[PDB]
């Protein structure tokens, strides 16, 4: 008994009758090549990413991000070719080309990326540490503008928040001085959130920080919804992503529902979600700037602990499951010694009624 | 002579069965399903699962290694456009590694 | 498996391979280079 | 308590809260637990040895190279990374 | 005598993917031993090597890519002579290093074929990498 397949042969659209006509792979980088492109398209037949790869809506991700800008891409092509020509030209870049010491300046090519593709590997790794999944429920957005956090160390050192780095409870115990490009007219929030911080409740999370209606880049002159509170990530619990968002009101916005005291050291107060918020907010608020950075845990989680909430620290540990074994039969047959070991419970002799 | 009995090789466990640790997914004389994800293969050419889980089945790209020769000559010579298909067996695990759970308030 | 639609998606040989001259094509030339200089009859 | 404890030296009182940091609760009690056996005994019989072992381990105070574990080899590695991360300001 | 700010959670629920990662605890994709290259790591860097450009992907062995360095891109093109030469192989390889480092990714892996593993200008990334200070070792999983 057989049945047709269900779709076309992976191999029927070539011809067998020149196959000595047809020009062979005649290497192995050209069928991996060849391999994958075929791997990476969908099949009718079951497959490793059917069970392994995840599995994404069919609707299109919803987008909130500001609007693309416009640039002449023929103006732009024809000054970057005449800028290449002069540089192939230049005689002692070829030269350094041709004997591989040449170097290139690292800060100018970060420089020049963060205006020019910097936003969508931003977005990409946003993606890739899933916030646009846990916060939001599911929505992209493109970080147009840019954002650079520090936090000062000593006199002179600064710990930058870069993208998804480390950066100690310590280093962040005080409040970090934030810089990003604007100009008059413009309203910008700051909210700080922790994703994995909670205690109670998994699906909400802790804010830790909320400026709003900042003028410009005068940061300090905004006001200060709630009182800035350093991440105090659990002991043995993992490694806690902090996410800093900055964002633009058309409008201005009060703030009044959301408004915390000063001092705000009550969990249950600073239980927040940035889901519902942004809800009610988006018809005046639109995201502009995103950073995170992961925390673990060190001796100024203590403090934090015990000083500033006023409580108890909790401690975690990771365990694994019980390991699996058979259920025990009266006569195990072929079995080592060590077999009744597996399901004694107790070490210690054991007499009975003796 | 010649009187010999079957080596009764075969598949083990079918599609959906739920497998543990070390088990036996499929014993062979020569390569006739390949190991994927968390299959380990013997010096027999004997299939085990390395994670408890569900076994499945799936035809998947052929790309042998480089230090194999034979094998890289034989996909060398094929019409471009040409790919090798195989079976392979693969297990999905089904519980975490661990779960983070409070033992101490200090 | 045999029975399953996806019969013989593994099957290899038959993209592999396993002389008669014709009236308007030539079977087997031959094209000999005679030079005193090796380098040269290599080359070309 | 640890502080208050007269019956150790306090440098070894010292050394003792310093590295046995994550035994130690809000009050400043430190704390030794123990469930290796059925029988009581031998369970305050192994705290009473832990801290022996504490106290004369902060006696000692080695200082031998001792070697790196495999688990904080990523730990330092990360560390030093995050050392080559850290910047200075321009202006002092 | 309840604290609102002691009551925790019995079990603790973290949803950072790399966690685990991070714990070197997490189960690696052991297993295609008959095919390459293997899929036992988390991140793997991968070098395409085409006639006009040459791109750098570290991605995580689920699919998904975390970091890119691309010679189409400008802000490296305005600096560099040839984007198919070793000076070019060395500037990705910086340039992907410095990414991974601000990302915070410091542990890969590197699968090359035997020829591009010989080949100068991967030795060079190889070396740029190193300098850089990411490490194409993974630490070994933590099962017990
Ligand atoms: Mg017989």
């Amino acid at each position: 008994r057989r049945t047709p397949p269900l779709g076309p042969m992976p191999n029927s659209d070539i011809d067998l009758s020149n196959l000595e006509r047809l020009e062979k792979y005649r290497s192995f980088d050209r069928y991996r090549r060849r391999a994958e492109q075929e791997a990476q398209a969908p099949h009718w037949w079951r497959t490793y990413r059917e069970y392994f790869g995840e599995k994404t809506d069919p609707k299109e991700k919803i987008d909130i991000g500001l609007p693309p800008p416009k640039v002449s891409r023929t103006q732009q092509l024809l000054e970057r070719k005449q800028a290449i020509q002069e540089l192939r030209a230049n005689v002692e870049e070829e030269r350094a080309a041709r004997l591989r010491t040449a170097s290139v300046p690292l800060d100018a090519v970060r420089a020049e990326w963060e205006r020019t593709c910097g936003p969508y590997h931003k977005q990409r790794l946003a993606e890739y540490y899933g916030l646009y999944r846990d916060l939001f429920h599911g929505a992209t957005f493109v970080p147009r503008v840019p954002l650079h956090v520090a936090y000062a160390v000593g006199e002179d050192d600064l710990m930058p928040v870069y993208c998804g780095n480390e950066v100690t409870p310590t280093e962040a115990a005080q409040a970090p001085e934030v810089t990003y490009e604007a100009e008059e007219g413009s309203l910008w929030t700051l909210l700080l959130t922790s994703l994995d911080g909670h205690l109670l409740e998994p699906d909400a999370e802790y804010l830790h920080w909320l400026l709003t209606n900042i003028p410009g880049n005068r940061v300090a002159e905004g006001q200060v919804t709630c009182p800035y509170l350093p991440p105090f990530p659990a002991r043995g619990s993992g490694i806690h992503r902090l996410a800093f968002l900055l964002f633009k009101q058309d409008q201005p916005i009060d703030f009044s529902e959301d408004a915390r005291p000063s001092p705000c050291y009550q969990l249950a107060q600073r239980t927040f979600r940035t889901f519902d918020f942004y809800k009610k907010h988006q018809e005046t608020m639109t995201p502009a700037g995103l950073s995170f950075f992961q925390c673990r845990w060190d001796d100024s989680v203590t403090y934090i602990f015990h000083q500033l909430l006023d409580m108890r620290e909790p401690v975690f540990e990771f365990v694994r499951p019980p390991p699996y074994h058979p259920k025990q039969k009266r006569f195990p047959h072929r079995q080592p010694l060590r077999y009744l070991d597996r399901y004694r419970d107790s070490h210690e002799p054991t007499y009975g009624i003796y | 002579g010649g009187k010999s009995s079957g080596r009764r090789q075969g598949i083990k466990k079918m599609e959906g069965h739920y497998v543990h640790a070390g088990n036996i997914i499929a014993t062979q004389r020569h390569f006739r399903w390949h190991p994927g994800a968390h299959v380990g293969v013997g010096k027999n050419k004997c299939l085990y699962a390395l994670e408890e889980g569900i076994v499945r089945y799936t035809k998947e790209v052929y790309v042998p290694h480089p230090r194999n020769t034979e094998a890289v000559d034989l996909i060398t010579r094929l019409p471009k456009g040409a790919v090798l298909y195989k079976t392979f067996v693969h297990v999905v695990p089904a519980k975490p590694e661990g779960t983070f759970k409070l033992v101490a308030m200090l | 498996y045999k029975t399953k639609p996806t019969h013989g998606i593994g099957k290899y040989k038959h993209l592999i391979k396993a002389n008669l001259g014709t009236d308007y094509e030539y079977g087997v030339l031959n094209i000999h280079l005679t030079a005193y200089d090796m380098t040269l009859a290599e080359s070309y | 308590h640890l502080a208050t404890a007269e019956w150790i030296a306090e440098p070894v009182r010292q050394k003792i809260a310093i590295t046995h940091k994550n035994k130690i609760n809000r009050l400043g009690e430190l704390i030794l637990t123990s469930e290796s056996s059925r029988y009581q005994f031998r369970n305050l019989a192994d705290c009473l040895q832990k801290i022996r072992d504490m106290i004369t381990e902060a006696s000692q105070t080695p200082k031998e190279p001792t070697k790196e574990d495999v688990k904080l080899h990523r730990i330092r590695i990360e560390n030093m990374n995050r050392e080559r991360l850290r910047q200075k300001r321009i202006h002092s | 005598d309840p604290v609102e700010n002691e009551a925790v959670a019995p079990e603790f629920t973290n949803r950072n993917p790399r966690n685990l990662e991070l714990l070197s605890v997490a189960r690696k994709e052991r297993g295609w031993r008959t095919v390459f290259p293997s899929r036992e790591f988390w991140h793997r860097l991968r070098v395409i090597r085409t006639q006009h450009h040459v791109e750098a992907l570290v991605e995580h062995q689920n699919g998904k890519v975390v970091v890119s360095a691309s010679t189409r891109e400008w802000a490296i093109k305005k600096h560099l002579y040839s984007t198919r030469n070793v000076v070019a192989c060395e500037s990705i390889g910086r340039v992907l290093a410095q990414r991974c480092l601000e990302a915070g990714i410091n542990f890969m892996v590197y699968q090359p074929t035997p020829w591009e593993a010989a080949s100068d200008s991967m030795k060079r990334l190889q070396s740029a990498m190193t300098e850089g200070g990411v490490v194409l070792r993974e630490p070994q999983r933590i099962y017990e």
